[PDB]
């Protein structure tokens, strides 16, 4: 249904993978060329602050040798160790003692993990940055209207949905062709279908009236 | 010494401390918060920090604020020099005078000579009433500053907030103007005026939010949900760009493997014709580790343009999208990919083309609009290109189209074509009425004549008979052919005659 | 000698006598009359005369015409050497093929190699769909040397017939497009698509015509009545242009007087300042002989382009017209006069700018079609300019038009100012408004205060203390001081910094 | 009411001035900077054709010192003498005995001549020029659809006519106010007002009917 | 357009009829008649004659003379433009301010671009002392266009009165 906050150990490996992750990141990133001096020449911050959706990990990493090791507030360390590289889907290794596998899909300044049944944004930044990252204001989806508009003028072909049922997003809802290529519309929101307006086979200009939620 | 600090603390402060909870109140960084946040720690040397107006019009005299209303100064992004001004809010608005026109100049003017990018954080309102004509003096010499920078330094300009009047033409010519959503707008004629003019009613956000200019009016090559996002995603493109014409692309060490093959790829053009694909997943794959910096992603979705990197070095890319419009080229489109080609190529960073276009987009709106002039810009920009350019057919090339989107015979270096690639003039069905009008009326045979025409001339050997595409390549090794192609290209060698500067159409 | 004589007369058949009777029955000359009438008597040489297509598909090898629809050469107009190309309509409806774009490259390099005018005529009907992708390749070819000859050698597009496909992209690239009314037109896509797609029933001329491209998409620079009249322009405009990028402007003996007085502009302005006014005519008082060739005069006309002569020689003027528009800069204009002012600069031509502008158009049409980077485009080809700008300031200059408009401030060399200039942010009203906001509410001190504003700052003596225009010159001057700044500015030597070429927003 | 055509000894007098002002810029034109060679080394054609609003005069021009000399078809020449230099509105000289004065107005390809009640649009070719020109259809205006819009938003100031009244070509009918700027609307065609659509002091739109012819 | 006039005969009267006739009655020449003498007949044109210095110390706002001490312009000698400026020993002695130095750095600038002799004529007393670092400022500007000039056109100096300090 929805997918559950991390919480205990699961929030532990996964704050201790994304800080590892982003270590790595960090360490290659630095090693840009055309720097004004040379990059040996510079300290890395120990204290970093991992945020996984909306809850805060005060952690500090460091390498050691081959392996990344991650302290925490409460004093527990948990030793990283893995393979992975910048694009594999899948996170393989061991945190600690126990030997996990988490999906990695990557956003905007952070990375998307799931692992053990919790999905969780995670974010790492510094004292200040998270500092200043508290500061920006939580905004809220606007929604979406109850009618699905046609968004090129086209013909219809395919309609999936029928009056009263009840779809979710990411759901087919009707195909329009269009200079001799096909174009999927996708729901936007949820609701009972109340009213087709066009079927299959009727020509749409711009903007025409398709679905009513 | 405890002097210096406290004049320093109150310098700090701007505009007072009920001005800065304001601006955190809206849910904004101040100027020295989103210096402090694009910069390494500690590495902000500011300049000019105690300037004051000169101005004495209108009781101005009783009110100097040290800065007068911009921080300017120089730091490292990632270890590479920059140079950065960013106009605060709270200090006259943020609003252009001498002084703060006089700091700007100031920076430009050693980012110009120290040959590093510059960076403008836009949070203001125009230009100050009170200074009179001084105000629009020390705009023109911003504006000519910034066209003197263009094309030897990247400049990138970040809308944070408010930006009116003759402050909007200073990010218009830097290469790249980002914005955050719902806090910053941009527009030369505001709300009032509008509506004392036109009778027309629209808000700041109506009139030139965020939204408006990612996809409506190509202002903007993209937009943020707030101002850590922002400049975050400023420094990551910093880490892409290079620091100026000479130095080339910044290198950085790869995970990925350049001789890797994607069988997925092999299954990627649909069989049926009529069925769309996503060629960012073509570009995703093709990149190193999937990392794409889109550059107006909201704008234009009929072509992509943005960077990625090969061999973990920054690459530009260009692809036909088919999911929107199937792919066809119009006049946002083509100004879209004609300015990215044209920045590209002004720092020496190589482009890949990904070809599937069925032609142009028809219609008066497109005709009326000036769909040649607009068409012919991208057609100017990769003619004019002397980077490296390898262009990868995947479906379709028809017409002047496929002229147009980097074809061998514009000056592309190599021409990769898939098995599924079909260069033509036209469409079988078109072509054989054209050149059978006279028995266009007997059903069967103009289908004899069509699937005769499908068989000899919709495919990638036409053109590979000619010359025209190097070699059909197998769709799971287009990495390893585009990586093996640059790293040959990187030694790349070719000038245009000598001019003050081309015509190409505006 | 006699067989080569009756293959000479042959060859100057082209498609047969009935097709040239069709063609004179239009009301149109033949591609070889074209060229007789455009050059010199007896100074045409033609090349590739004999050339022949080698294809072999659909049975065009069963016809064979010499030329392959096109006549090239060079010669001279008014003694001066020029290559050309002429489009035969009678040969394959002037298609373009393998043969016909190889004999169009070939003159084309000629004229790159010779640094000489290139005038290109176009009576076609696209590419040989018979030929597939050579006729592509060929076009290609072509679009490569327009790209590589633009800013080095003038470029001149004649539209006297039909146009459409990949056949527009070549004059879209050339520097001028002037067109036949009533028998040109042009269009990437043609009427039948434009039906068979966005089920529109449009004709040719309805899509493409002469009026379409002079008033509305911005594609031509001109429109005549007949075939004669534009080539005997077309002979006009050649004696005003450099023959490439060094030699200069021509110069010609000047029956004017470089002294004179013109009492008459004393009263052009009026009393009134609602009241507008022919900025053309001061155009053709300060012009030698009042001899202007105007460019693009039925698009934008709230902005005047053209060539005129000062002392015998080629000065390009920009002006504001306050008879349209109330003389405002919107996209249009703006787009307009920034081509105008790159090609002028790109050929050492100098300047002259005629300021009367009140600010740029309001609205949400503007700020959606893109109006800051429209802005941007006219304020960076000024700010790029290296040949001579000379400004004189009539009425009005407002704010951030003031700065776009050739200002001191983005390198204008002299800055005339007209006793009834006013130089300030913006008007009176609106400035006592934004100023004293706090008292609105009263009707006699705003009034006063409005006054007080009117007579202190609406003047062009505010900027002439600050050094911003060089001298207020009476209006019976112009000429004169025009005159005398462009004799003393003949010997400027600028340049910008080093650059593959500049980001100039498109 | 329409201007006459010129006849008989005024019309050679025209052809002989157009001829003389078309000689005289050919001379200037010859001198241009940057020829391939010495124009010295080329030719004048001494046979002229001039047009005058579709009458056609051979002649040929030979200079005569400072004075040129036309000579027609019918043997008849006539010396012209005059000191007009081009921009000058009158041309004042002598051609062949009688002295007289022509207005001369810039035009496309040639003059437009006034000169004893008489109008003409002056053209001079070569013979070939005049043999393509005669090629060329001539074009006929189609008009205007007998009402006056408005080009521009904006509103009435003042209209100086009323309905049933006679406007000629050119006359004044509406002022329209926009962007603190007065437009001033000028009739195309000619006719009675039929009615009055727009009355002073209305905010008109984009393409308002003002008034029909 | 008399209003014109008018102000432009105040601004040639310089720092007013009584500083003239002093002038004249040490033996030297002003400023506008040093270059009226220097150039051909009447190809001289000014620049910036109208403009003001910008100063609000010491009481320097309440006196406001056009051309801030130093008269500016091109002409031609013997039929070449040279570029020149002239300070004018009436107004505030001549002395160097932010407005001054601006204008001699736009005829040197200007001077630079054409490639034409630039002529300088000295009849000043140094820098303005109300002018603060403002002064100095304008005379380093004023040092490095000199410098930059130098080898690439003609330079000629004429002192025709004192000349003191930087
Ligand atoms: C940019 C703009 C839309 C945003 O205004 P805003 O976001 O609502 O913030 P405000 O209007 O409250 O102005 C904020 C402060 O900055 C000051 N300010 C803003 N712009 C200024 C300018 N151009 N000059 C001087 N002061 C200015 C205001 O006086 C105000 O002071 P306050 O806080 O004591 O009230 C609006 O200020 C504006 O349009 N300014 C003029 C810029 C312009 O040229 N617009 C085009 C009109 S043609
Ligand atoms: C340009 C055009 C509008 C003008 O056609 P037109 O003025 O009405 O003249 P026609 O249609 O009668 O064609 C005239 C001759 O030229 C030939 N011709 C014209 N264009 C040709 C081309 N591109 N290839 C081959 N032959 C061509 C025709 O076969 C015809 O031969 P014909 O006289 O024996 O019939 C039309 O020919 C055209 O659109 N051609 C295709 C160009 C194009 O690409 N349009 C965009 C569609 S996506
Ligand atoms: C150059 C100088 C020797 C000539 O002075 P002078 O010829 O005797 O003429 P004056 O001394 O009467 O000064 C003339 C006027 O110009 C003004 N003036 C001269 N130099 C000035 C300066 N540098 N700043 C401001 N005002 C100045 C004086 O106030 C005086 O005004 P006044 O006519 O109402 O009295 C002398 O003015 C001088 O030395 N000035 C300072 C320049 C300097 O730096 N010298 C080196 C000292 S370290
Ligand atoms: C079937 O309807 C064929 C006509 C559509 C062809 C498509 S529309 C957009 C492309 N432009 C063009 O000329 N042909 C392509
Ligand atoms: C009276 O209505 C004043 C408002 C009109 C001002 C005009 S409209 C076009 C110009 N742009 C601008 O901002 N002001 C000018």
């Amino acid at each position: 249904f929805i997918a559950p906050e991390p919480e205990g150990p699961v929030a532990h490996r996964l704050a201790a993978v994304a800080a590892a992750i982003d270590h790595k990141l960090n360490i290659r990133k630095r090693g840009i060329s055309g720097q004004m001096r040379d990059p040996s020449l510079l300290t890395f911050q120990r204290e970093r602050v991992v945020v996984l959706s909306g809850q805060r990990f005060n952690v500090t990493v460091d390498p050691d040798g081959d392996d990344l090791l991650v302290t925490f507030d409460d004093g527990t360390t948990a030793p990283v160790r893995s393979a992975w590289r910048p694009g594999a889907p899948v996170w393989s290794g061991t945190v600690g003692d126990q030997s996990v596998a988490i999906q990695v899909r990557p956003l905007l300044n952070g990375v998307f993990l799931q692992h053990a049944g919790a999905a969780a944004e995670a974010r790492v930044f510094t004292r200040r940055e998270a500092e200043l990252a508290d500061l920006m204001p939580v905004k809220e989806n606007a929604g979406s209207g109850k009618q699905l508009l046609c968004p090129m003028p086209g013909l219809v072909k395919q309609i999936m949905v029928s009056e009263g049922q009840e779809v979710k997003n990411g759901e087919p809802l009707a195909i329009v062709e269009a200079m001799k290529m096909e174009n999927v519309l996708r729901a936007e929101r949820d609701g009972t279908i109340s009213k087709i307006a066009a079927k299959e086979g009727d020509s749409l200009a711009v903007d025409a009236v398709i679905l009513e939620f | 010494l405890e002097k210096l600090e406290e004049r320093r603390a109150q310098a700090r402060l701007g505009g007072g401390e009920k001005r800065l909870e304001a601006q955190h109140k809206r849910g904004k960084l101040t100027a020295r918060e989103r210096i402090e946040l694009l910069l390494d720690h500690g590495s902000f040397e500011e300049f000019d920090m105690f300037v004051q107006h000169r101005s004495t019009d209108f009781g101005m005299e009783k009110q100097k604020i040290p800065g007068d209303g911009v921080v300017t100064g120089w730091g490292t992004v990632n270890g590479r020099t920059v140079f950065l001004f960013s106009k605060d809010f709270t200090v006259f608005g943020g609003s252009n005078s001498e002084a703060h026109a006089a700091k700007i100049v100031k920076v430009q003017d050693m980012a110009l000579k120290m040959r590093a990018p510059i960076i403008g954080i836009f949070d203001a309102g125009g230009a100050r009433i009170q200074e009179g004509v001084a105000a629009l003096g020390g705009h023109g010499e911003v504006f000519r500053r910034n066209v003197a920078a263009s094309g030897v330094i990247p400049q990138i300009s970040v809308i944070m907030g408010p930006c009116a009047g003759g402050d909007v033409y200073s990010p218009a010519m830097t290469d790249f103007i980002f914005m955050v959503r719902d806090t910053s707008y941009m527009f030369v004629t505001g709300p009032d005026v509008v509506k004392t003019v036109t009778n027309e009613v629209v808000t700041a956000e109506e009139l030139g939010g965020a939204k408006v200019h990612t996809s409506k009016s190509s202002i903007a090559d993209g937009s943020f949900e707030n101002d850590v996002e922002a400049i975050l995603q400023i420094r990551r493109l910093l880490d892409f760009l290079p620091a100026n014409n000479i130095e080339g692309v910044p290198e950085i060490e790869s995970f990925d493997d350049v001789n890797r093959l994607d069988k997925s790829l092999d299954t990627l053009i649909p069989d049926n014709p009529n069925k769309p694909y996503d060629m960012g997943e073509l570009i995703r794959r093709v990149v190193d580790e999937g990392d794409f910096f889109e550059i107006q992603a909201a704008y234009a979705r009929n072509i992509i343009t943005g960077f990625g990197r090969v061999e973990g070095r920054t690459v530009g890319f260009v692809a036909n999208q088919p999911l929107v419009l199937a792919g066809v080229l119009d006049s946002d489109a083509s100004r879209k990919a004609a300015r990215f080609v044209r920045f590209c190529n002004a720092f020496s960073i190589p482009i890949v083309t990904f070809v599937d276009v069925p032609g142009f987009l028809p219609g008066t709106a497109q005709e009326y609009g000036g769909l040649i002039k607009h068409g012919a810009k991208l057609l100017f920009a990769y003619s004019q290109a002397t980077v490296p350019l390898v262009t990868i057919i995947t479906r379709k090339a028809f017409g002047g189209a496929y002229i147009v989107m980097a074809s061998k015979h514009v000056g592309a270096d190599l021409n990769y074509a898939w098995p599924t690639a079909q260069i033509a003039v036209m469409g079988a069905k078109g072509a054989v009425e054209i050149i059978f009008r006279a028995e266009i009326g007997d059903a069967d045979k103009v289908a004899e004549r069509t699937k005769e025409y499908e068989d000899r001339f919709l495919s990638p050997f036409v053109a590979a008979e000619r010359g025209y595409i190097d070699e059909v390549i197998m769709p799971h090794s287009t990495r390893k052919r585009i990586a093996r192609a640059l790293g040959m290209l990187r030694t790349k060698e070719m000038e245009q005659p000598r001019k003050k500067h081309d015509n190409i159409p505006l």
